[PDB]
């Protein structure tokens, strides 16, 4: 104890860098043994010194010594106490920028200890610049001291934006997601993968991690023995597939996506739902590759085996409604759902209880499939058409009740805007016009005046659709008749110069067949 | 936005009637293609969805030398096969 | 011609 001590910690600080070698090498050895360790931690003055000739010696020796030392001091609560009140993080944060592989680790491994008991440390390293320089450390090999290095991280930005930002700002994304492509040792990979969960909650962080190529590294290890990794791969998955449908070389998750639709686990189907309905959203050419492995066959299984958990129907059936439009497998996938038996269950989603999020996918969904004429009569026969003009005639009716003239009050209703209701189901319903035993099933439940009315809307797109299921009624003399009664001849005309085209094209198209 | 950019066989047609650039949107596409036919008047007035382009390039673009407006997915098959998707 | 422009717009239509 206190009889070497005071003069090895009067040797520590010489003029002399020789006298200060042996000083701390035989300070370090002294280190190892309980007895003589604890003097050395009730020693304030020893403990700075040591500190103070890490942090500033440039002989290597005596550099690894005094930060072996401190490593040896932070097996202690009070020993994390001695280094922490004597200015030790912001010595370690410097010896993080050394080129020496020992001290290196040393100062990586008491930092890690602090960070773990000590209360305080998570500030003092942040004040000191540490975030930078762990970030700047993840270009080593050496696969335990990445790990050390992440778990730190974890520590530091768990619920903390400006340790986020930090990472963010210091390149961490690219670094992370390096680790992901190259490594195979789980715990390193399950600790890196805990950060990039922590990151992918900013949406700030979003665009880094995927332009990094977060999104195929993390699905490498979808297939991993160890659940922890690959529901942490899931869960940073889902929250960053919203940013990015633009990127290429996804092939293997999207396959990989597909199949995870199939899992026992039900959190993994909901997950695997949610990403591939964002990765389908506005991309050709992920939709081209989902329906390619077979995609439509496993979402439509998805929604049979869900009932009615819209967590998991609502994002499978939006995953749906991608793939049956604006590619080049639309027309099968149209086909698929059908002959997968889709489309009896894909009607009564339309039907309480569902809400109207899913009500809405749904309602687009059936567009989609409507394109197709095989499914014209099968959609027919499981009572689409009038459930799709209950809901139009319910969306509508409440948009008039807050219409008056100073517009219409926008509101949302279970994060919808009945709006999109009369869109999407007077859309539905035009391309279902597009069969004589629909436009027979169509006015037959007194909708022609119905759609007269939307003319008068003032939304673009309702006014498109209104005027073309009105094209396709006219189509038959007998109906062509009834929309003239109803007053459909002056807002026609005024629609014949629409910014929208297409709108004077079906307005004309009614107007050549009503009079002749 | 889905951007393509269209066959040099294509690319034609399109600028035969005015067309700038060598990416599009499907809607310009269609738009071009459309004025197209109701230029040259391929389309039979007895029933005009019926157009007959025997010697005229949408022939030779296409294949065949009569289809109809309302086959839908013979017209959009013969469109993907002159673009490439961007 | 408005018969003709009406079916191209059924075609279009598919791709929104
Ligand atoms: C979808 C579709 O093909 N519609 C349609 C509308 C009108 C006509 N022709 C006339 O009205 C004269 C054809 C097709």
């Amino acid at each position: 104890a206190t009889r070497a001590i005071p003069e090895l910690t009067k040797l520590l600080n010489d003029e002399d860098q020789v006298v200060v070698n042996k000083a701390a090498v035989m300070v370090h050895q002294l280190s190892k043994k309980e007895a003589s360790r604890h003097a050395i931690m009730r020693s304030p003055q020893m403990v700075s010194a040591i500190v103070r000739t890490m942090q500033n010696t440039n002989d290597v020796e005596t550099a690894r010594c005094t930060a072996g030392t401190l490593h040896n001091l932070s097996h202690h609560r009070e020993g994390l106490l001695a280094i922490f009140k004597s200015g030790g993080i912001p010595a370690l944060v410097k010896m993080l920028g050394s080129p020496v592989d020992s001290v290196l680790f040393y100062a990586i491994t008491t930092l890690h200890n602090l960070l773990l008991h000590q209360e305080g440390a998570k500030m003092a390293v942040r004040l000191a610049g540490g975030l930078q320089k762990m970030v700047a450390l993840l270009n080593k090999t050496n696969v335990k001291f990445l790990a050390i290095t992440t778990d730190c991280l974890q520590i530091l930005a768990y619920g903390n934006q400006e340790s986020k930002l930090i990472i963010l700002a210091s390149g961490g994304p690219q670094a992370l997601v390096n680790i992901m492509r190259t490594y195979t040792y789980e715990k390193l990979l399950w600790t890196t993968s805990r950060v990039l969960k922590v990151l992918s909650v900013c949406s700030s962080n979003k665009p880094a991690i995927v332009e990094a190529g977060g999104m195929q590294a993390l699905g490498l290890h979808l297939t991993d023995p160890s659940q922890r990794l690959v529901q942490n791969c899931l869960w940073t998955l889902r929250n960053l597939s919203d940013a990015a449908t633009k990127q290429e070389g996804m092939e293997g998750l999207l396959g990989t996506l597909v199949q995870l639709l199939g899992s026992d686990d039900i959190n993994v189907v909901t997950c695997a739902a949610g990403i591939l309905s964002n990765l389908t959203c506005n991309n050709y050419k992920n939709k081209m590759m989902v329906c390619q492995v077979g995609g439509i066959e496993a979402l439509v299984r998805t929604v049979l085996r869900a009932g009615d958990r819209e967590d998991i129907t609502e994002p499978a059936i939006c995953a749906l409604r991608h793939l049956t439009s604006r590619h080049q497998e639309a027309e099968m996938a149209q086909n698929a759902v059908r002959l997968h038996y889709g489309l009896p269950v894909v009607v009564k989603l339309l039907h309480p209880p569902s809400h109207w999020p899913l009500i809405k996918a749904t309602v687009g969904l059936i567009r989609n499939l409507a394109l197709c004429p095989a499914n014209h009569a099968p959609l027919r026969e499981q009572g689409a058409i009038p459930r799709l003009v209950q809901l139009l005639v319910r969306a509508h009716q409440d948009t008039q009740r807050r219409t008056s003239m100073g517009g219409t009050q926008q509101q949302f209703v279970e994060g919808v805007r009945m709006e999109e209701i009369v869109e999407g189901c007077t859309g539905a319903l035009h391309i279902l016009a597009r069969d004589v035993h629909n436009r027979i099933v169509i006015r037959g439940l007194n909708t022609i005046p119905l759609f007269v009315q939307l003319l008068y809307s003032p939304i673009e797109n309702i006014q498109r659709v209104a005027a073309g299921v009105l094209c396709e009624l006219a189509q038959d003399k007998e109906a062509a008749e009834a929309i003239e009664a109803e007053g459909a001849t002056a807002p026609l005309t005024e629609l014949l110069h629409s910014r929208n085209e297409g709108v004077a094209t079906y307005a004309a198209a009614v107007l050549f067949r009503m009079s002749e | 936005e889905t951007l393509v950019r269209p066959k040099p066989l294509l690319l034609k047609l399109l600028k035969s009637v005015g067309a700038q650039k060598d990416t599009y949107t499907m809607k310009e596409v269609l738009f071009y293609l459309g004025q197209y036919i109701m230029t040259k008047r391929l389309y039979d007035e007895k029933q005009q969805h019926i157009v007959y382009c025997s010697n005229d390039l949408l022939g030779d673009l296409f294949g065949v030398p009569s289809f109809s407006v309302k086959e839908h997915r013979k017209i959009y098959t013969m469109i993907y096969r002159n673009l490439v998707v961007v | 011609q408005v018969c003709y422009q009406a079916a191209w717009q059924c075609l279009s239509d598919d791709w929104d």
